[PDB]
Parts: structure tokens; C-alpha cells; sequence
């Protein structure tokens, strides 16, 4: 269950940067967090995933109730695979919130030119 | 849908009672649920039970109120074996021990006694 080694694929010059060679060293990291972590008594203490998921749904239900539509803020990362950001895309309309960006994300000015930024 | 809103142990036992006469239904002869008559002492008195030696209930593990009042996390918890087992001992064990095998019972559930005369 450890990665031992990266190595670059011969398509065209081979080569792979500082990051895709070497920071693959996370996956080996002991500092990951394998449970959750829900907060009792002020403090942050491990679950189960059936009890978190649980008081992640009813904290964003009771935002949205209380404090209605677009309400919820959902910055997901943009390593995710498509498949998880149509995922997120569908849960924000699940919350009825329109607010679905990225704090990595910038100011598009190509779909206002050509129609599609890309 | 019969009774109107009540408690779910009642509607636990129509469900049960329903089951019972629907087996009896499709057996082919339909019968009535039938109450059983039990002999019960309705004479008793706490001055009967005052040898008894008094034990404490099982105490009740509530969550507290502010931590409670913004999540939707269990209020009560289940007890623990020890106390399952000191509660239950404190049981009087009022129902007749020779219940299950007493021929008496049997045939005044047999016959439409009257004892009240
Ligand atoms: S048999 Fe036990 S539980 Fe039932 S009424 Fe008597 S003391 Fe209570």
C-alpha cells in the first residue's frame, strides 16, 4: 500500500516536473486523516463516516432553512475528477445554492470573446 | 388508517392481530381475534411490598441541552450490560411461574367462566 517509485512515460520527451515526480510523497504521509472528525465539547474527536455524513447534511439543511437560498458556499478543489465536480454541481442545486466555485479560480475574459474558456 | 393517529406499539400490535386473522383467512375458516381470560389480584397494595428491599433505576444518560439544541445527534444512551443486568434483577416477578404448564388456566380458557358472580 506504499508508493515506492514515479517514473515518466515515453509519449513525447519523457519527462515529468518536480511535482509529478516527487510529491507523489504524500500518499506514503502518515499526517493523513483516515476518519472523520466532528465536534464534541468544543473539540474535534473521530466518528464514524454514516454519523458525519449525517450531521454534514442537517448543518447544511438547517443554513438553508434559516438563511434561505444561495446561502451555502461550495470551494472544491480543481484536482477533483469531472465526474466529482458534476457531482458538487448537482449537490449545490440539491441546496439550492448557485454559489459553486474555487478559490483558485480567476476571472474568465475567453468565453466573454470566443463563447467557451478553454 | 383504522384506529386514527395513536402510538407505534399499537399499531404494532393491530398489525399482529391482523396477521393472525388474515393466516386464519386463507387457511379457509376465518375466526375472530379471541382475548384469553386471565386470573389477575387487583387487591394489592403497596403495604404488601414493604419488606421488599428498595433499589435504585437505572440512571438515564441525558445529553446536555446546549450541545444538544443545534444538532441532531442521539439525546439518550443505551445502558450498559452491568446495569442492564442490575435493572432487570429488580424485577418482582409478579406473573406465575407455572404459566406456561398450569392446567387450570387452560381450562378456563376452555370454558366461558364467569368468576366475577
Ligand atoms: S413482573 Fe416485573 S416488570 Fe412486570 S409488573 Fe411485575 S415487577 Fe414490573
Amino acid at each position: 500500500n506504499l508508493i515506492f517509485d514515479v517514473s515518466p512515460v515515453q509519449s513525447n520527451e519523457g519527462m515529468l516536473c518536480a511535482f509529478g515526480r516527487f510529491g507523489i510523497k504524500y500518499v506514503n504521509d502518515k499526517d493523513r486523516i483516515l476518519a472523520p472528525l466532528i465536534k464534541v465539547n468544543g473539540e474535534l474527536s473521530k466518528t464514524t463516516f454514516d454519523q458525519a455524513l449525517i450531521e454534514t447534511a442537517k448543518k447544511l439543511q438547517a443554513i438553508r432553512a434559516s438563511y434561505g437560498k444561495d446561502s451555502i458556499a461550495i470551494i472544491a478543489s480543481q484536482r477533483l475528477t469531472n465526474e466529482e465536480a458534476l457531482l458538487l454541481t448537482k449537490l449545490a442545486q440539491k441546496l439550492d445554492t448557485t454559489v459553486i466555485g474555487s478559490f483558485d479560480l480567476r476571472e474568465s475574459v475567453l468565453d466573454r470573446i470566443f463563447g467557451l474558456n478553454a | 388508517a383504522v384506529t386514527g393517529p395513536k402510538i407505534a406499539i399499537e399499531a404494532i400490535a393491530q398489525g399482529k392481530n391482523a396477521a393472525r386473522v388474515i393466516d386464519s383467512y386463507l387457511r379457509g375458516k376465518l375466526e375472530p381475534i379471541k382475548e384469553p381470560y386471565y386470573v389477575k389480584q387487583e387487591d394489592l397494595t403497596p403495604e404488601d411490598f414493604k419488606d421488599r428491599e428498595r433499589k435504585p433505576r437505572v440512571p438515564l444518560k441525558v445529553a446536555n441541552a446546549e450541545e444538544r439544541k443545534n444538532n441532531f445527534r442521539e439525546i439518550t444512551s443505551t445502558m450498559t450490560e452491568k446495569e442492564a443486568i442490575a435493572e432487570a434483577s429488580r424485577c418482582l416477578e409478579c406473573g406465575c411461574m407455572d404459566y406456561f404448564e398450569c392446567q387450570l388456566y387452560k381450562y378456563v380458557n376452555q370454558y366461558d367462566v364467569d368468576p366475577q358472580r
